[PDB]
């Protein structure tokens, strides 16, 4: 039933008893589910040190994994790029999910073609669904450019993304002059992270490789800034800012921001901002050039080392205070630019609210994961505020990347009980919070059913979400938030701090029980 | 909009293309005539998709693991293969369902091979074989496994089906392998096929020898409801306020058992008919069970579903039904009296997979809104047979339609809401166009049954008549 | 008992069986407390009709206020200029609750001194503290000007601070040309707000009602903004960087964003920033002057429009998107400055956030509290993002002020439900949520006693506080927020939307209970 | 810093002022000396604060009200004239209770009579008197109401007292008024002294001749500990382990019953001397009952202090307090081991009210911390003299310390640690010195008996070694 003046939605229509009445008889009459003493004891028995080494013996199964496959990172590698559209060569169900994964995460459009290769290109491959797809692409949403990556049966059916796109020029389906960066992007190897690394690589292969021979390093007095794979919008624009504050002559080269925030005004615009291709083109003219998250830019650094010349600096992400201060340094050393009083004062702000806060985060035992330099950038700044980074989980991270974090860790006390994991699952995580419970997470939305597991168990094992990373999916506009620099230390601290104080406010809510600790001043 | 206006619309959109895809989307577009019974003379669907036009189509795997299996609560689905495709279906699917998700039921979790190089070079059989001990050890209250294949396990010619029976031997478990690769067929349409063929062959029968279940003669299975937003829950609740005993339902919230016992029914309910025509057919082969289409989708539907369903029953059925329509009458009356004069008039757009894109018309007339187009990813002639006579004369038909021409469609009719997917819904919302996701019900629903159209009716009243789509003009522009 | 491992603080130290043993023996032997079952009868019935009624028929006794008394405006007012020091005339205790709540809420110094009036002051009156008290102050502080207003006790007694500060330049305790601007500050009329606006109209004063002759209304070039009681830094943060991205001169007049966000770089600044006397001496060139908060600025704007001859334009502060549409076009008309395309994009984008979370916002309840201007905003932009506005409270409120809001309700579907109430406090407020239950207060730190009290009749009675307001003390770094603007429509937008998603994620948290409903995309 | 070094930076610092107030100051600034037993012959104390030189004193309403009534937690409190006081107070300090806020407990609660200026200028007597009734509706659980007067009540020439006794009278209810109006004395302490002498006139002798309460040997009251997080909790456990009865704490977590009993005990426990000397002296000289002072914080004072108060009993007490110790011996032993290696030679500047400022010095010594500076408020030379031979030679002593002198002070000295109040905290954290509220405990506590040590070890720990105070630097300069 629904009283018009009130209406349900399935929370809490079906907590009405003549539905609660109804699944039960469902259940009793035709599910032939276990006993639920039978359940609560097996639920009892996934919490425990021995289910956790059966957990940590699998080789076969993956649970909940934390990370996503390349050709979702080279969409969005590609999306930084003015009027460029992502084109992936294979099969269009890829590309439904690429861009329903970005919609969710952005709540914006997510431009994203297919040449929809179905059974049939098995015989003798893709070729003319390429040269029809980059034919009807460019004719239809009229891009500037197209940036190809490849799903798992292109990859696998051993389709040559050149020769076809060369093919393409050849017969006329597109002109010869036309862009079309590519690169192959296997969802079997590493990562969507991966993804990106290597479609940059292609993308900067494409506008440099065959004009070097009038390049001068240093000529154009510029900082080439590769982002990686990005999925908050601040990040970019603080690079951005901070660049332009100290006077610093710069190229972001993968720019979604525009495309990734257009206003709602009454027109839909498929393209907007990016790096352009005169960027690209003049980019090995750079004094240098800087990769923002080089634990999955390892590609480009080698192209850009070997090709453009550049002395690629040892710069971590620039997270936390440490890193954000060696990067303005280098940036300062590199441009020749000061570090203004502006950017000065910011960092003694962020030190000053380190200062207000470090009472309530001293200590706090945190779990957390994410790609391999957003979750370093996490655990350095989490040592800078005197937390304990315990659980420490890179699906996507590497035996360097992991000796790199270990090294960090044993540099500080507050790394003394941390552990980080690779080529472990939100499975695996969930056997860590329960064995050895931290005071919260910090992850992605998948983490929402960790914290679900956790309160199964009980109030008192409850290990609630921090919500930072990719993809968040159950929270609205936190992709407009930034991780980066002084603001975003100051963005990270703040919810940390605030999450806190709100788990100890519900924990001392209890009239005439907790409520003696329920101060209005903390 | 006149029907030359409409004609000439589809024309000049189609002057985009090359000659190619020009000629194929022309036989995909039609202007409505609701005389026509053959959907052939009017529009091709199910076919390949043009390359680089940006259709809103999925895969097989979407079509088998995530529609199909991947509901069922007891059972655990491998998405078998990379990393990828298990990451995106990831609870994207408000299939909803009552269970202790990773103890007895796992919908929400997303189980994968994560297919590395070695595997693909050397095959997925023996990471299979081990992945499914490991899966029993850890997650011992499962009922039964499958295996949704994603695009390279048949590309590398791994042999699911005889791990499957190898496996499923030695642990005396159900192990259904699926052939749901994602380059079979051209949508996520023969994903369902495949995915009841493997129903058929690899559940369905195991209780054709067991005699113990005790029938009555009002027993029946609800098939192709994937209780989104707990839609089945309240679509179940009718029919067993009519009383009748809802032994199935395929598959939201389904479990294993009641798959099994559907071949103990009376009559086979089939709300989706895209998804669940083949294994509705195969049960009428071999058990005798007749099917029967219906549609909850607001009341005057439901009303029309729930006699037809009765009319196959006695007396006393008919007699029920009769009382339920009177208990909800002043519900459904409440809620077209409170929104039907905020809606009426008003014109949608609608694009959706293989079954709303008509279903949900009724719903929308009942509210006194007026479907002006509709269209669907991946609908069979037989659907547009179904869809033609549901149409106003003159209003516009689409199938897979590419973002291009969607958007076109749209700039010229200017519907006053549009109903689609998340592909499409921050697009229109920035051309200012008030947007109803109709497959997630936008994080809302049901949608059926009586209880459902409360639901529904607040929530097109709530996006199409918001503040906020005042506001897109700053004063000064 | 305590483990070194794992020390408590009081909470969870008292909850170990030995002190709640101790405390039930305490209660028992000594307390003489009314049984638990009288209690609860109480308590159930602070929560009906019957008991609301009575409440609502307070004359005499005030609950739980939700203002605060004039010189604490005062203060906050003279803090916003250059190198100034706040001097309240009067009784010392009032400074350091003055500093105290300041400290609180910003988590920074605030500087303010007392002339320390005591029992004797009540013969001759306050003017030898007046003179060795500016002296004392000048010398040993070194303000550049000391903005005096006065404690209640000095208003009570009479001193006439023209008079005394005029003996203290003729008998030489300070240079004749030393500034000191003064206002009468009297606790028992208004509130912080009103002692804002007197300090302001008294420094305005000070330094152009004897100077007209030479001033010429839009010589200068420039718009005058007076911010009124402004208690978020990214208010006066915003507010310019709109002005300066629209290329519009302006004078920004009583500007403390420097002086209450000092870096932590190993000095104190008791100063910084600020507005100029210089600013505020050629204040009525301006073309025009336009008051953010014009419900406490009423006295201010008697004079500017008065003296100044600046014709005040009726603008309601810039909270929203209509009023921030309409302070924008009016500064654009004043300025002949058009409104950028970096402004209209930024509007558009808070209009893309609205389409993407109205359905979460659609019909939600709120009760909140606050300032006049602030509250009258709030309720404007919650109308806006088409939310229910039931109970609006805003203790020091006027009837003037009642029916502007009553108007702004009427003339919105949205309003129908909606009731305001002035002269009443959060005692009041406290039964209006048990009585006509909304989703949640909007408010400052006071409601979580409310919240408390709401959760203690029963979960499902609970109503959660969003704290927006003047103060939070509850909470780290929130004053950094901004609630002006198109940036300050995103952020309330942001903290609304994820404050109800957060909510329904705890009622949806409950495994084979609620969880069916615990998405992973909202 | 030597004996002549310390004396040159009083003088230093004392240039800045006028001639009156440098006179003044000179006074308020000494250099300790051990020998010194008459504290009047080396510094002044409980004067007028000189105007304009940003004293961090409060006033006499903060005495009465914030201090020693508002903790009376079964009472309601009225801060009565404008609402700026009672607004300010509202649960700054954080003197701990169990009940139920609005019920049975009104602690955390702002009760005001906000005189506007009909009020101040007809009398306030007639809205007191309706004030009181409108309570007595609304909190019907109040077992009683205090009268706690702002600054203009006195000013106009209010009778509180006649509102008290008629009204009292009327409802037979304890009404209790304080002339406690912020012009009165110079600080906090004639607050302490006038709510004192109000629990005298007017709660403490209403049992005089009730001798229901059966008493025992072993009874007595903590007088003047607030319970700051619960730091008088962790009190009461150490004496009722030791096998005393503690009847009453004044006043945190107090009942009003439980100052009524407080003439039935055998001896007063006096934490806080300088607040409730005045009421220990009445109950000596009234009801014969001795007292004495103690101090529990760091586990060296809370030894002294348990044996002290042993030794007024018997053998089975004085047995039970060595049981105690034993008990208690491993847990501080285990603190000391943990914390004192990473505070050990750290140099502490305290700056507090009345008690704190020597009471810490012990629990800072059983860190190995040293207390190069301290300070009061508003102590006067009774406090002085107990401070001179707990701080060391040539230490800095700083009477109602300016904001000037003490940043001052801070510069030259440049100590590791900085104890003191909110006002101060931020200023020094900008310098880089680490700061730890020492009012409220900056959140955290209790930091009385052993239970307490061990949270003061952590904190001043966490705080003085945090991460952050080697970042104030940038890298650049
Ligand atoms: S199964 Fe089909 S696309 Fe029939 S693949 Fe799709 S939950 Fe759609 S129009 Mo998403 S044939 Fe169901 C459908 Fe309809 S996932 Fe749902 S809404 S009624
Ligand atoms: S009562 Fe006094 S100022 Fe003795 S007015 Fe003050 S809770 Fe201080 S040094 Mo705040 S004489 Fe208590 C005090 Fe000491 S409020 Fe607390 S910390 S031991
Ligand atoms: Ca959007
Ligand atoms: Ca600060
Ligand atoms: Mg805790
Ligand atoms: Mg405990």
């Amino acid at each position: 039933s629904q009283q018009v003046d009130k209406i349900k939605a399935s929370y809490p229509l079906f907590l009405d008893q003549d539905y609660k009445d109804m699944l039960a008889k469902k259940r009793d009459g035709f599910e032939e589910k276990y006993p639920q003493d039978k359940i609560d004891e097996v639920f009892q028995w996934t919490t425990t040190k021995e289910y956790q080494e059966l957990n940590f013996q699998r080789e076969a199964l993956t649970v909940n994994p934390a990370k996503a496959c390349q050709p979702l990172g080279a969409v969005l590698c590609a999306l930084g790029f003015e009027k460029t559209m992502p084109y992936v060569h294979g099969s269009q169900g890829c590309v439904a999910y690429f861009r329903s994964y970005f919609n969710r995460h952005f709540r914006e459009p997510v431009s994203c073609v297919s040449d929809s290769m179905t059974e049939d290109a098995a015989v003798f491959g893709g070729q003319q669904n390429m040269k029809d797809g980059l034919q009807n692409c460019k004719a239809t949403y009229k891009p500037d450019m197209i940036a190809v990556s490849t799903t798992c049966m292109a990859e696998v059916i051993g389709d040559d993304l050149n020769a076809f796109i060369n093919n393409s020029k050849k017969e006329g389906f597109i002109p010869d002059e036309f862009p079309v960066p590519f690169a192959h992007t296997p969802s079997f190897v590493g990562s969507h992270v991966t993804g990106w690394d290597n479609m940059f690589e292609g993308i900067a292969r494409y506008f440099t490789l065959k004009s070097m021979d009038d390049k001068v390093v240093g000529s154009n007095k510029k900082i080439n800034i590769v982002p990686g794979f990005e999925t908050y919008l601040g990040n970019f624009r603080v690079i951005k800012r901070m660049l332009s504050e100290m006077g610093v002559g710069y190229s972001l080269l993968s720019d979604p921001e525009e495309v990734l925030d257009t206003p709602a005004d009454g027109q839909f615009r498929m393209y907007a901002g990016g790096t352009t291709q005169e960027e690209m083109k003049d980019a090995p003219n750079a004094l240098n050039t800087v990769l923002l998250q080089p634990w999955h830019l390892e590609k480009t650094k080698k192209f850009v080392e070997g090709t453009w010349k550049h002395e690629v600096p040892k710069l971590n992400i620039p997270m936390g205070l440490d890193w954000t201060d060696e990067f303005l340094m280098k940036v300062s050393e590199i441009s020749g630019q000061p570090i203004p009083a502006s950017l000065t004062k910011e960092r003694g702000r962020l030190v000053d609210m380190m200062t207000d806060s470090h009472t309530w985060l001293h200590g706090k035992r945190f779990a957390l994961w994410g790609d391999p330099d957003f979750v370093m950038g996490l655990v350095k700044f989490l040592l800078e505020l005197g937390c304990e980074p315990v659980h420490i989980l890179c699906h996507n991270g590497n035996k360097r990347w992991k000796k790199a974090v270990d090294a960090i860790l044993a540099a500080s006390p507050y790394g003394k009980n941390a552990t980080v994991y690779i080529g472990k699952d939100l499975w695996h995580l969930r056997s860590l919070v329960f064995t050895d419970k931290p005071d919260f997470m910090i992850g992605n939305s998948y983490g929402k059913f960790i914290q679900r597991d956790t309160l199964h168990k009980g109030k008192e094992f409850e290990v609630p979400l921090i919500r930072i990373g990719f993809p968040i999916f159950d929270r609205h506009h936190l992709h407009r938030s930034t991780t980066l620099g002084y603001e975003g230390a100051m963005q990270i601290l703040t919810t940390l701090v605030n999450s806190i104080l709100e788990r100890l406010d519900e924990e001392t809510r209890g009239m005439q029980a907790t409520d003696y600790n329920h101060d209005l001043v903390r | 909009m006149s029907r030359e206006e409409v004609e000439s619309l589809i024309q000049e959109v189609l002057e985009v293309y090359p000659e190619k895809a020009r000629k194929d989307r022309n036989k995909h577009l039609a202007v409505n005539d609701p005389a026509v019974t053959q959907s052939k003379k009017c529009i091709i669907s199910n076919k390949k998709s043009q390359p680089g036009l940006m259709t809103i189509r999925g895969c097989a795997y979407a079509g088998s693991k995530g529609v199909v299996w991947g509901p069922i609560k007891d059972m655990i689905h491998i998405s078998h293969g990379p990393v990828g495709c298990g990451q995106y279906s990831r609870a994207g699917r408000r299939n909803y369902y009552i269970g202790t998700t990773g103890v007895n039921a796992f919908v929400t979790m997303n189980f994968t091979s994560d297919f590395q190089e070695k595997d693909i070079v050397f095959g997925g059989d023996k990471k299979l074989a081990k992945l499914i001990d490991e899966v029993e050890t850890l997650f011992p209250l499962n009922k039964g496994i499958s295996v949704q294949s994603e695009c390279p396990i048949g590309l590398i010619g791994d042999d699911i089906e005889s791990v499957s029976k190898v496996k499923g031997a030695e642990l005396s478990k159900t192990i259904v392998p699926v052939r749901c690769e994602g380059f079979r067929g051209v949508s996520q349409s023969l994903g369902h096929h495949i995915a009841n063929d493997a129903v058929r062959d690899w559940v369905l029968g195991k209780r054709d020898e067991d005699t113990t279940f005790a029938s009555t003669p009002y027993d029946v299975a609800i098939i192709g409801d994937y209780n989104i937003g707990g839609d089945a829950w309240s679509s179940r609740i009718l029919l067993e306020e009519m009383g009748l005993r809802c032994v199935a339902q395929w598959s939201g919230d389904g479990s294993i058992s009641e798959i099994e016992l559907t071949p103990k029914v009376k009559l086979n309910l089939v709300h989706c008919y895209r998804s669940m025509n083949y294994i509705s057919r195969h049960m009428e082969e071999k058990y005798g069970i007749p099917w029967m289409e219906y549609n909850f989708f607001g009341p005057t539907k439901t009303i029309e579903s729930l006699r037809a369903i009765a009319a196959k029953f006695d007396e006393s059925i008919q007699k029920k039904c009769e009382e339920v329509i009177a208990k909800y009458k002043p519900e459904w009356e409440a809620v077209v009296a409170k929104y039907r004069p905020r809606l009426e008039g008003k014109r949608v757009m609608l694009y959706i997979g293989g079954l709303r894109p008509r279903h949900v018309i009724g719903a929308y007339e009942d509210l006194g809104m007026e479907v002006v187009g509709t269209g669907y990813e991946f609908a069979h002639n037989d659907d547009y047979d179904r869809t033609m006579k549901e149409m106003g004369d003159s209003t516009l038909l689409y199938d897979d339609v590419t973002g291009y021409e969607f958007e076109e469609f749209v700039k010229r009719i200017k519907p006053d809401l549009i109903g689609s997917g998340i592909k499409e819904k921050f697009i229109f919302q920035k051309m200012g166009i008030p947007f109803r996701e109709m497959h997630s019900w936008d994080y809302s629903g049901p949608y059926h049954g009586f209880d459902g159209f409360a639901i529904f009716a607040r929530d097109m009243d709530m996006t199409l008549n918001n503040p906020c789509w005042k506001k897109l003009q700053a004063p000064w522009e």
